[PDB]
RNA sequence: AGUAGUAACAAGAGG
RNA sequence: ACCUCUGCUUCUGCU
């Protein structure tokens, strides 16, 4: 009787005039209001009212069918069931040892589908039954805030996509007029509806758990390792204030998250090497200790097919075979021939945006292939010379072309932009200006098509043309694109010299090290280097964390190597990582301000200070130049923005706290070491004292050279201060 | 210190500090000056070129799509029709019931703004009809006691 | 980052006194006003509406 | 959605949800009269 | 129009069943209908009607919704009615429904037809009735002198202020402003 | 009385 | 007297 006890309720309710009333004369729409009719309260002190009501005998609502599906009393003589109905339904109020009762003698249903319904929350349990257990280690490490993936095994679904998907699924005949385009929505909703046939667990329950497990969730999260979801999932466990627990979760990594970590890691071992006397060693040896989730790095390197710069130098190092290209917008980019070169400028978007943003300029010629399409693309700087393109269908063909144009980088894309796109998320992060550009205009890339204009084409008929409609047309097409139909995937031996650079068999350079990314990436996968070239605790902040905790526990011995035996203290392997986070433009010089500022201090005697010499000390490491500049602060690149350390006093990266007696650093103490001239902070002068206009105006740092041995002045050293200082009699060489 | 008028439609006395003189002492003050404001925003325009348009533009969508039962999603509600708090959706369907006893139904579309429409055009009507419970009683609203409920906010101590 | 080292840096922890009360409805629709222009009159009213409403609001 | 009054939308639905099950074979041919009876009594009901 | 067309599709199903045994009836008064009438149903209604038989039939679902479906043919039906020709129309028709397996039929005021590819699924006895019909229309709309009327057949968002509201908005500014629409050109 | 604390509880409502 | 009902329901807001 599929239907009929429905419409015998039916019929009964249409007999009573009052519900009669109400259901000819509620709309559909309508009913989304009334189904919330209500005298009863959201309670607003549950705790509280909870608390009250399990004192009472009869404080469940249950429904009236509850009086046929148990008995009135249990074994014990206890009420079960009364015949009060609750406020505003049919409901009977009930004690609590109904439920009991019904747990130890109701009916037993079979419960076949739940692990498949609740698999989202049951694939969470299998992940940690399998899971493997490290070492705990103690440090300070800064978590940083950022937005992570908080439910693996998702679909990558939006979430009128899942909605489509889940109304196929479980509610098919109500599917309304349209339908399902996507074939990763089609095979789901097999799988799903093949998973889940004869199922008798509520459809809202069903409809809930689909919507949680298919659509990807995110959260903002202090986290300092590994940002995959499995490893967010655990982030109770795995970190702490003071700790790490190494673990590894059950089950497979994603193909993309392995990947994402290897150009991470990789860019990571090409930026340590690079500040390494012999960086192809260097890199080898990183390359040979490292390993991801415990898998080495060089089976990866052996058997992944990521094109990338870094991933690529490793490979040449290695003697493995490469490809030598790079990804963007799922198509993969082999360069056939010309160069080009990473510059930065400004740039108004059509969006009416400033936005600095690196940009290639040069010529370049790109054989381009993805998985249904493929094209030809000569490039200069944000120019589109010309692109001959083909594939399986039209559809496939306009993708890459939309790509391609976007890749150009050219001002009628740029000015293009309409709506809302911005380049710095809610929480103020900077985004990737490309990508930004190519998830745009492949929503909608209306404006870009009409913006571009179109090209009269020749008789050389083969050499097809597309319209700004997105249409086949003969005669004419856009600019530079067209149309037509043995060894692009094929991997070469490249060699690699001392200092990265990566050439052919013929000898010419494919890849050099200043190439790399700069971005300072956070790896989805554990990186171990298990190496004595990195730091045990991964990461830029930590670097500079991991760099003043080590001076300064190890400050009795470092103290007198800086007195005895400088040279050797500067050129202590320590201190590389360090370096990578000094622009590259700026280590010699930093250098040679150091060690000479260094020098003056032990030349003027009664002048030592612990603090300012493991301040600077890390910014000694690199052969030394001398110059005119005064610094009043160094920049430090963290995540992509400066930091300036300021060489005279406290700064919010590097502070000396009196009253914990602690250096601070990013935050985070690194513990403590434990006259007002000043020595270390003025190349060639001294600090005395505060200021004095007897010796005349405050003059800014950069009008001292115009003085003269012994003679003096008043500045404006940073922070506010201002100051009596001395050009020295005798200087300092170093 | 600012202006009193008194309100044509509701009888209210009500005060007007704007443009009123500037502040002459640290006290708290009420008396902002539209130029100023004006200034301020018009600086935050040319700060962030396109914002507001864009910002516009998602919320005529949005004026567009939303649906009545939108408002549903309050919590307690002050509900002019029995002068008394009610849920939300409670509050919502009292209102509509009454407009639509009383002639205002454009809401009968399911779009928001439809309701909007209603709720200007409800204070045209010369009485408003609403029913109290003595049994059942039709009491008739006066124009100005409507619109004195319409402008009503509620109050109630913060626990 | 945009500061020169030279410059000092405060910080107010700041709070207002009785923000509610000194906010003004006549302010909010100059707001509004403002912040609509161009747009088309219809929507640009029917912002106003919350404004103008509450300019003219009593308190049970 | 709908304009459509939640009796119209049920009798619509209870009627070709009928059809199916008898054409699938979900219900007998008996019970399916019933149901298109029960809702033609439904639809005279509602005209007082 | 539309009273007429729904008539029309009322008439080309009423007293048409099918038999236990899966044949063709007609009958006045154990059957089942032969066709499931679409037309008529509120849209959102209709759609699930649709997909309830297109998920029986596992065919395709039309793009457009349909005035009829046929439980013998298998078919969807297409229905127009005109004070114009049978044929400068049902060109317009299958055109807009071109590429989706959806028999169209066509009838005028005159009392002719004109099936797709002249395969009639209904007999000429029921066809009758409706051309029939159709005349008759033709005849009481023409005595009364709405026949001649009859054959010949996105706005912007409104939203302003009433009287009470627009006096409010006028009370509402500055102080040195007499009215809403002076203030906001301000 | 006591709780409390700018206003309440120290049973309310109905028969 | 006694009977009946009630224990967040004339009072818990906003992004
Ligand atoms: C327009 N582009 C972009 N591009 C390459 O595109 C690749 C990936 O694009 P991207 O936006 O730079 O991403 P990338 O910096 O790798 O991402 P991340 O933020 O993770 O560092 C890079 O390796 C970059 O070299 C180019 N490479 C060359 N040679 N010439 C070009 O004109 C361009
Ligand atoms: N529970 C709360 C607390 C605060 N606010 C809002 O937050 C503003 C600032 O709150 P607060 O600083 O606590 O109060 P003020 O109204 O500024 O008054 P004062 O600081 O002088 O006490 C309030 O005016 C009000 O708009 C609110 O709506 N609900
Ligand atoms: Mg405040």
């Amino acid at each position: 009787g599929s239907g009929m006890e429905r419409i015998k309720e039916l019929m009964e309710m249409v007999k009573n005039s009052r519900m009669r009333e109400i259901l000819t004369t509620t709309s559909v729409d309508h009913m989304a209001v009334i189904k919330k009719y209500t005298s009863g309260r959201q309670e607003k002190n549950p705790a509280l009212r909870m608390k009250w009501m399990m004192a009472m005998k009869y404080p469940i609502s249950a429904s009236s069918r509850i009086r046929e599906m148990i008995p009135e009393k249990d074994e014990d003589g206890n009420t079960l069931w009364t015949n009060t109905k609750d406020a505003g339904s049919n409901r009977v109020l009930v004690s609590p040892n109904a439920v009991t009762w019904w747990n130890r003698a109701g009916p037993v249903s079979d419960v076949v589908h739940y692990p498949r319904v609740y698999k989202m929350y049951f694939d969470r349990l299998e992940r940690l039954t399998h899971g493997t257990f490290g070492p705990v280690k103690f440090y300070n490490q800064v978590k940083v805030r950022k937005r992570v993936d908080i439910n693996p095994g998702h679909k990558d679904l939006t979430s009128r996509e899942a909605q489509e998907v889940i109304m196929e699924v479980v509610f098919p005949n109500e599917v309304g007029a349209r339908t399902l385009s996507s074939d990763a929505q089609l095979t789901i909703t097999k799988e799903k509806k093949e998973e889940l046939k004869n199922c008798k667990i509520s459809p809202i329950m069903v409809a809930y758990m689909l919507e949680r497990e298919l659509v990807r969730r995110t959260r903002f999260l202090p986290i300092a390792g590994a940002t995959s979801s499995t490893y967010v999932e655990v982030l109770h466990l795995t970190q702490g204030t003071c700790w790490e627990q190494q673990y590894t979760p059950g089950g497979e990594a994603e193909n993309d998250d392995l990947d994402q970590t290897l150009i991470i890691a990789s860019r990571n071992i090409v930026r340590r090497s690079i500040v390494a006397i012999d960086p192809l060693a260097s890199l080898l040896s990183m390359c040979h200790t490292t390993s991801i989730s415990s898998e080495p790095l060089v089976e990866i390197l052996r058997s992944n097919p990521t094109d990338e710069q870094a991933v690529n130098i490793c490979k040449a190092a290695l003697g493995i075979r490469i490809n030598n290209s790079f990804s963007f917008g799922g198509y993969n980019f082999k360069r056939v021939k010309g160069s080009s070169q990473r510059t930065e400028k400004a740039v108004l978007t059509g969006n009416l945006q400033t936005l600095t943003m690196t940009i290639f300029e040069g010529y370049e010629e790109f054989n381009v292939s993805g998985k249904r399409a493929s094209a030809v693309l000569k490039k200069g700087a944000q120019r589109l010379i010309q692109a001959i393109i083909g594939g399986r269908t039209l559809e496939d063909i306009l993708n890459l072309m939309i790509t391609l144009m976007v890749f150009s980088q050219e001002e009628k894309m740029l000015k293009a932009v309409r709506g809302d796109l911005n380049f710095v998320n809610r929480a103020n992060q900077r985004l990737n200006p490309m990508y930004q550009l190519l998830r745009h205009f492949q929503k909608d890339s209306s404006t870009l098509l009409k913006n571009w204009g179109t090209e009269e084409i020749d008789p050389i008929m083969g050499i097809a043309g597309i319209m700004p409609d997105g249409t086949i047309n003969k005669t004419q097409t856009l600019m530079g694109v067209r149309l037509s139909q043995y060894s692009f995937n094929e991997r070469i031996r490249v060699n690699i010299d001392k200092y990265l650079r990566v050439r052919n068999e013929k000898g010419e350079l494919l890849i050099s090290p200043e190439e790399v990314s700069e971005a300072q990436g956070q790896e989805k996968l554990p990186i171990n280097y298990n190496s004595s070239l990195m730091w045990e605790v991964n990461g830029p902040e930590s670097i500079l964390t991991n760099t003043y905790h080590w001076i300064i526990k190890n400050w009795e011995l470092l103290k007198t190597q800086w007195m005895t035996d400088p040279t050797v203290l500067y050129n202590r392997i320590e201190f590389e990582p360090f370096q990578t986070l000094i622009p590259k433009g700026n280590r010699a010089i930093y250098s040679g301000f150091t060690r000479t500022l260094f020098q003056q201090m032990r030349d003027v005697e009664g002048t030592f200070d612990s603090i300012q010499i493991i301040k600077l000390l890390p910014f000694s490491a690199h052969p030394p130049s001398l110059g005119r500049t005064q610094f009043s602060s160094f920049t430090l690149n963290i995540r992509g923005a400066p930091l300036r350390l300021l060489i005279r006093g406290n700064s919010q990266v590097f502070n000396y706290n009196q009253m914990e007696n602690v250096i601070i650093v990013l935050g985070k103490s690194v513990g403590s070491p434990e006259s007002s001239i000043e020595s270390a902070v003025l190349r060639g002068f001294l600090i005395l004292g505060k200021a004095n206009s007897k010796y005349g105006p405050v003059l800014t740092i950069g009008e001292l050279d115009k003085l003269g041995r012994g003679e003096k002045a008043n500045v404006l050293i940073g922070q506010g201060d201002t100051v009596l200082v001395m050009k020295r009699k005798r200087d300092s060489s170093i | 210190r600012g202006i009193w008028k008194t309100n044509s439609e509701t009888g209210a006395q009500q005060l007007n500090p704007i443009d009123g003189p500037l502040p002459e002492d640290n006290e708290p003050s009420g008396y902002a000056q539209t130029d100023c404001v004006l200034e301020l925003i018009e600086g935050l325009d040319r700060s962030h070129p396109g914002l507001f348009e864009t910002a516009c533009q998602e919320t005529i969508d949005a004026i567009q799509q939303t649906r009545v039962d939108k408002l549903t999603q309050g919590r307690q509600t002050y509900d002019w029709t029995l002068n008394r708090n009610q849920p939300a959706a409670t509050a919502l369907a009292n209102t509509i019931e009454v407009f639509r006893k009383n002639g205002y139904k454009l809401n009968e579309s399911g779009r928001l703004i439809d309701f909007l429409k209603d709720v200007l055009l409800s204070f045209e009507n010369d009485s408003m009809e609403v029913t109290t419970h003595f049994g059942k009683k039709r009491v008739k609203l006066t124009k100005k006691n409507y619109l004195i409920r319409a402008l009503t906010l509620n109050t109630m101590t913060k626990d | 980052a945009k500061s020169t080292d030279e410059e000092l840096s405060y910080t107010i922890t700041g709070d207002n006194t009785k923000w509610n009360e000194n906010q003004n409805p006549r302010i909010f629709l100059a707001m509004v006003l403002r912040i609509t222009a161009g747009q088309p009159e219809w929507f640009r009213d029917l912002l106003a509406v919350a404004p103008i409403m509450f300019s003219n609001k009593v308190a049970r | 959605i709908g304009m459509a009054s939640m009796l119209d939308a049920m009798l619509s639905r209870a009627r070709i949800d009928a059809r199916i099950d008898l054409e699938s074979g979900r219900i007998s041919s008996q019970d399916f009269s019933e149901i298109t009876n029960t809702c033609k009594a439904i639809e005279a009901l509602k005209r007082q | 129009a539309i009273s007429t067309h729904m008539e029309v599709c009322f008439m080309y199903s009423d007293f048409h069943f099918i038999d236990l045994e899966g044949n063709t009836i007609v009958k006045e008064n154990m059957l089942k209908h032969r066709f499931e009438i679409i037309e008529g149903q509120e849209r959102n209604i209709a759609w699930t009607i649709v997909n309830s038989i297109c998920n029986m039939t596992e065919n395709s679902k039309p793009r457009f919704l349909p005035d009829l479906y046929d439980y013998k043919t298998n078919k969807f039906i297409e229905i127009g009615v005109t004070r114009r020709k049978v044929e400068d129309y049902y060109y317009e028709k299958a055109s807009k429904l071109k590429g989706e397996n959806v028999y169209i039929h066509i009838f005028s005021f005159d009392g002719e037809e004109m099936a797709t590819d002249d395969e009639y699924i209904l007999d000429e006895e029921s066809r009758a009735r409706i051309k029939t019909r159709l005349f008759v229309l033709r005849q009481e709309l023409a005595t009364a002198g709405l026949w001649d009327s009859f054959r010949q057949s996105t706005l912007e968002e409104e939203f302003s202020y009433p009287p009470t509201f627009q006096r409010l908005a006028n009370q509402s500014l500055p102080p040195s402003f007499k009215d809403y629409h002076q203030f906001k050109a301000y």
